[PDB]
């Protein structure tokens, strides 16, 4: 089963005050999310594309990962990041 | 207990019976049967 | 002989080649040695037993003969053609290959039916303990069935077959003698169909149980040559595999761990604080390194394993320093130039990873348990491995805070989370760790008496340490088990050291005049405890300071002496006690036999 | 054939009822079947080994032959007429009941006389390791024996009859080659009766050692069959009863487990504080639920256990708040109308009963350790049971103070004792307990991957989670200890999974360019980490998010590997490293050689 | 017959003296019962099977047949003179003692040929999971091999050989069928020379395993005869030694263990402070006793042990009282004149011994963790003896901290460092502790519900309540394990014991209108409860207040239940639950057969 | 797979072999041979 619904309130409390980032493929941060990736709080880190955890570690250096897909709403939570970001 | 008769040699409410441990005898079937693969053949 | 039967291809003289197993369209018939058949006899006799409650429910079929599965051809037969030739069996007894079928799921189907109906003869037998183990003991029969009528519930099997039961049962407990029909009197022996083995398992009063001290002394036998106790104290190099190490992740409480006592964490001690930056998803926090020596993970000597720093109970003070409030705690690596214990300031820290950042501040990982808000329990957690960290000299785990703003109320806190239970779990183990090293052989008599105190509580999951504990601790319990090293009684293995302190004390006291004659009165007690205390705590004999167990002979000495004194303990070992031991089986007699006296009145 | 003899009873046609057991004055003969033989002759062997002392010492009474409690009856010997009759069996040899008495009391007498003596023979022998496993070693006999003369403590029965047991020994310590009289000198060869059992224990350096790998394998094989490792990720309900659940009662550390993180334990996150009253021994006390969430055992889904919450070493800050001081810490239960988790204020509570109060204040309880008083180690500890709790949707168990007068002081203490280490016992095993709710069956494959990293060491004792647990932990020792999953040897375990990784690798790369040939040396290295991170903490195979474990096929594939690969292990499996740990026991030999050659100067 | 062969040296007469060892230039002819030519012909029979994997790789020399290290000699065959004489052998088969020495070296260097190539073979092998449970399940040949033709690394030896470990792999798994050469179609029947062995060990659906199911019955029947679980509750006196106490160290947290829950552990409870001093190393420092109370260990009531007091990440304030730091935190005896419990200032403490103080003061073994300075882990530590204390009515082991100079600082600090986590560990086994006094023999009985919630886990390493609780917890794993005490299947265990409630309370009914007559219904629920609640937390049993579990009957009752239990098992004792378990495993071959549909289309 | 002969009975490669596990005959050889002590006499 994905997320496990205590990862999705993991992700909210580090939306809420914005701490999360958006990770590209090639494991840069960025904050479009045209480009990104791979998504931390920084507990736990999921793939935008496919949306499962992947490691609670963060440093999404060292996470290996095989998806490959475009679009993804919720950009709700990437957009509630920069305005709490302020 | 109601009276059978012959299909087993012994009724159970039969004529002189007797429960009585001894600690002699320790009552036992075969639950240790070996069956493991070298052991087996 | 053994295996398929094989008669030759061509035909006249059977050379090798002209030798094929006899494949019939059964199946290939292969030989059924004697031995072989007293397990498909023991089998199939366990289930006739159950003739008397077959033919009452009509299921079954007739009493299974083994000899209704089997046949009686002849020719060679062996494993293969070349070894075949060299058995030529006549008319002996071979089982088919479709008739290993049914002898199979015959014994099988029978097993089924009487598995369930043995099931509901037990409830009501064991219902009655009739089983005692000194002395005997009787219980007047007729209260006995009459108190049954009672207890067994509705839906047994014994009160819709009585004596289709009883019948079964006369054979499997020899405490019911069923009266004789032709003088209607017991028989004072009785004759369960177990004769034998039921002979062989009462507790015999001159020695415990053959039964019993047979197997605690085969069952060491198996641990001694298995694990590879043997050999425990061999000085020269063991692949860990030979340690066969498994179910092994051990935790602790670092932040506490001195760097000497175990070399795989060091501290940053320096003088002030160490204030770095790191942009972590956007947000710039500070790693502090604080006021005190904030002792680290060291990444090198750490086997790729599966960091899991929990930290929870343990304080948070957010309500003094509002600085550690906000800061979300998490385990990161830190890259320094410099080697620790060396790194003075900031710009010493080459790099910092936040390998696991928790989300959410400190002031909702919280919770206020009296005044001092605790830490809701949740694991940080990286998954250190040993090439992640290839050439870089310098690099340490540390489970600190990120502060998202450093403040004159963080200059004395140091945030350091390792107070919390860190549990490392070596996730690759065919390499271990030694000393800070990481190798794939360990020295065994290197370890030995070699750790202090704490550099042995303090071992990492998984390293030489651990591994020459868990083995010491199998030798430990085959000791303890079968050998008495718990008892006045100079044991094999007490025996064993005390060899070798007599041998070693005697040449300490060549040279010089000798004014001291051995003692050994002395000597057997000094080494009795020494045995002793090793097999209370197996451990010990890695702590530098244990009086004996620490010498180089002992253990090495030890363990091959509890060696061959496993394979000749007898089988009356049991007599260790057994006169205790036998007259508290009779005390309990007594009181059982108390017991049947109430059954006896209760239900006339 | 097997069991008792049986014979016409109306003579001649012998039918399936013209049989009868053939019982008389002696008890009924049962059938001694060719391997029984081998044991009662193998009991006897071992005694008669003893002839020489027995004769010294006048006890015994000659050698026990066990042709002397058998006959040779002949008639039909089976389990039941019916059986019986197809087991014609002519001069056969049985053993009456009273005479399978003799052999049996018989052994028991002997093997008590033996028992004594042959334990002074070994605080002896073993008291100078006549066992090596690599090379030879000798040590000159004179000093040997000269040595012994001393440390032998003045009661054991070595030095009353030193070539009486020494004529015992030479059969049981092929070391010991006793000089032939006529050529006054050794012979090579040692033969002591145990010759062959002695010839293959040896470690021969081909393959560590038969009895050893032989047995690692059988016992590895009992398990898997047993326990029911297979089918360990099964996905369909199993009785709790199908994971033998025993021993198992779980401790924690609540007031930090986070409510998502374990079912079992819900919060009061309420806004201020919700003090209640409620009359306990007539005085009344003010439950509090202070500032914090207060996380309390709920009721529902808590398998009717043994609760008990141990409050000790834990803070108990009555210096501060006097309010805290005077009030009794006591176990409570608190039925909520409004579910909790929505119970805002005291009007929301519907009753509250103290389950287990303790006795005296908290100023009794206490104990000052610099400063912080703590608790006076002590266990309060209700006794849940299922429906005690009926009907009842919202009741939750809180181990909380019982304030016998709320005050300002206690406005931000809260004061919930469950810091406190809880101990939960299931107390009831046949059901289990799954993501909150109350079950009799588990579904294994539905608990993989399924919890989080502390979704599990925050389980509830014999919960499936626990259950799921304690299966794969046997699994995990099977392979563990039989199999090699600690070397680079690409064993039976780690062979499994990567057939797993390679299928599925394949088939997601197929449709698309397919740029990407599998790898294979890096999918057997990834493989083997997996096999081997599984060996190391079996537990991870639960938690959402580990590198291939947690796959579906992995684990359902892992122990049906394990599987067979135990039942093929051969007998010389230990031909593992059997290089580094032969070398290893020469090593040992090489050490012990150096011991007897001061054995033999010290004591010339 | 068994042993080595003799013959009349004396020549025709055969007496029992006119015998002799025939031995010569081969050694000594030992005699090859039946059953023991059983297992060389079954080793040889599995080294045969690699015939053709012999002959391609020119290793091996041919077929080895056990007809080719005996002989044909005839005379009496015994242990001894005396009972050789009673085993006349004609045309025996024999084994010469060198011989005996190449039957063994050959099947061991063999045993190293076949332990490599059978590696080889099985990683290619189980790397295909070749053994389903439930129904069958195939996968298209080609495919298969094709498949294998990569994955398998390319230092196998199943590349080198395909069809030359193939033919030895079709007599190891029934899965393989080879082709039949004249129908060229497989078999249906598949006929491995494991024919027998592999039939007996397919998981038969009537029953889970009878492999399984026996075993785990065995394993069962040989703790219970060996530990000594029979006799557990016996009321009478008991050498510790009967409790194979063994690997047994416990560590608390004294300084919170009430005096009463523990008899080893007196405290100081005195109005004011009692600074005492002494001269420790020249320097001299204050032993304080503070406001608390302060819990000492007691030292008689102390089995000579290790005590290990360990002192950290426990707080250490020396940041207020500046008192405390510069004191060097120390384990001390302090023997006083007056009994503790009634020793009220100074002039009535004897003496204090520093038994092991640490070196450098309190502000070098502390580190900042977030204000709160913790102590880094270090272990000091003791050795007490049993007579070191001869004669001293009273002395007490405390771990203060001695303080250099006492102060106003610490007037409300109470220096125990007992808050720490000790460990004692019985050094010298033989030895026992009860209720405070030493001793050499238990009386299980005793123990029984006699202790209170914590006066168990409070319980001291190596004492009565600690060897009353390792032996139930073997009996408890006895039940949990073989008999089914974990569904509503009213087993054996919970048999035992309803009978014992009815009998109980059928004559606490007896005398008085008997208004109700005993339920049963009700009574065999609450017994199964109780035998549920004893195999759950074993320990209970000794708790004051345990339903049912504390009568005096049960456990003297369960065990010798259970004990007959497991002696009856069957073999098919799987039957429980054997449905579900059935369906669980047809639901992995479906599982399974999906795998291999996939290495079929894939690899095409 | 290349194609033996004789060698061994059986060509891996072979016309019609077919792997094909049946739950009832559990492949496996020869582990549990019992050698201790006691046992192997
Ligand atoms: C008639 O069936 C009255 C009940 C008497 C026996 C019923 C079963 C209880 C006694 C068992 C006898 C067989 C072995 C326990
Ligand atoms: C020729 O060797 C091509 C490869 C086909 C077989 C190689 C080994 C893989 C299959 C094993 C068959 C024998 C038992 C696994």
């Amino acid at each position: 089963l994905h997320m496990i619904p205590q990862v999705a309130h993991a992700m909210v409390r580090a939306a809420a005050a914005g701490r999360l980032t958006l990770y590209t493929r090639t494991r840069t941060e960025t904050t479009n999310f045209d480009h990104a990736e791979y998504v931390t709080c920084g507990r736990y880190t999921i793939c935008a594309f496919c949306l499962t955890t992947l490691a609670p570690h963060a440093n999404v250096k060292t996470i290996q990962d095989s998806h490959a897909c475009s679009r993804q709403p919720n950009e709700a939570i990437r957009s509630l990041v920069e305005v709490s970001d302020k | 207990g109601n009276v059978q008769t012959s299909v087993n040699t012994y009724n159970i409410t039969g004529d002189g019976n007797s429960f009585t441990p001894t600690s002699d005898m320790t009552s036992t079937a075969a639950p240790a049967i070996d069956l493991k693969p070298g052991v087996l053949n | 002989p053994t295996g398929k039967l094989w008669r030759p291809v061509g035909t006249s003289v059977a050379t090798i080649d002209s030798l094929a197993i006899v494949s019939d369209r059964f199946g290939q018939y292969s030989f059924v040695n004697e031995g072989m058949r007293e397990t498909f006899s023991k089998a199939l006799f366990d289930i006739n037993m159950w003739q008397p409650l077959f033919q009452a429910t009509k299921t079954g079929c007739g009493p299974i003969v083994l000899s209704s599965f089997t046949t009686t051809t002849s020719g060679y037969v062996g494993a293969t053609a070349g070894d075949a030739l060299d058995n030529p069996v006549t008319n002996g007894v071979f089982i088919s290959t479709v008739q290993i079928m049914n002898l199979q799921r015959t014994i099988a189907a029978r097993m089924r039916d009487v598995a369930l109906w043995q099931k509901h003869l037990d409830t009501a037998m064991t219902m009655l303990t009739p089983d005692i183990s000194a002395g005997s003991a009787s219980c007047n029969w007729k209260s006995l069935l009459a108190f049954a009528k009672d207890i067994l519930p509705l839906d047994n099997l014994c009160l819709t077959y009585p004596n289709e039961f009883y019948n079964v049962a006369i054979h499997r407990y020899p405490a019911l003698k069923p009266g004789n029909p032709d003088t209607k009197l017991p028989d004072a022996q009785a004759h369960p169909l177990g004769e034998v083995a039921g002979a062989f398992n009462a507790a015999t009063s001159e020695v415990g149980s053959l039964v019993g001290s047979s197997s605690t002394l085969s069952q060491a036998i198996s641990t001694m040559a298995g694990k590879d106790l043997d050999l425990i104290e061999a000085d020269t190099p063991l692949p860990v595999s030979v340690f066969t190490p498994s179910l092994a992740p051990r935790s602790y409480r670092p932040a506490f761990i001195k760097p000497e006592d175990a070399k795989w964490i060091a501290e940053f001690n320096n003088s002030s604080l160490i204030r770095k930056t790191l942009t972590y998803s956007g947000a710039t926090y500070t790693v502090q390194l604080g006021p005190g020596p904030t002792r680290v993970i060291d990444m090198n000597a750490m086997i790729d394993s599966v960091l899991t720093l929990d930290v929870s109970g343990t304080i948070l003070p957010y309500d003094t320093n509002p600085d550690l409030s906000t800061s979300v705690p998490a385990f990161v690596l830190i890259q320094t130039s410099v080697p620790i214990q060396q790194v003075t300031t900031a710009a010493n820290i080459t790099a910092i990873t936040v390998v696991s950042a928790a989300g959410a501040s400190a002031i909702n990982l919280a919770i206020n348990v009296r005044g001092q808000p605790r830490f809701n329990m949740l694991h940080l957690q990286a998954t250190f491995e040993r090439e992640t960290i290839t050439g870089i000299p310098y690099i340490y785990g540390l489970g600190t805070f990120l502060i998202p703003s450093p403040t004159s109320s963080s200059n004395f806190s140091n945030p350091t989370l390792m107070d919390g239970l860190l549990t490392v779990t070596p996730v690759l183990l065919r390499e271990t760790t030694y000393k800070g090293e990481v190798v794939d052989a360990i020295v065994p008599a290197t370890v030995m008496a070699n750790q202090t105190s704490e550099e042995v509580a303090s071992a990492l999951a998984n390293d030489a340490i651990v591994l020459v504990s868990n083995h010491l601790n199998k030798l430990a319990n085959v000791v303890g088990d079968a050998i008495p090293v718990a008892s006045r009684t100079d044991d094999s293995a007490t025996s064993a050291i005390v060899s070798r302190l007599a041998v070693q004390h005697k040449l300490s006291q060549v040279g010089q005049a000798s004014p001291t004659p051995p003692d050994y009165p002395l000597l057997w007690r000094r080494a009795k405890r020494a045995a002793s205390m090793f097999v209370s705590n197996p451990s010990l004999a890695l702590q530098v300071g244990i009086p004996v167990l620490t010498q180089s002979g002992m253990l090495s000495a030890l363990t091959s002496g509890v060696g061959t004194a496993l394979r000749t303990g007898s089988l009356g070992k049991g007599v260790t006690d057994a006169s205790e031991k036998l007259r508290a089986r009779q005390s309990l007699t007594v009181a059982k036999q108390a017991f049947f006296d109430q059954i006896g009145s209760l239900w006339p």
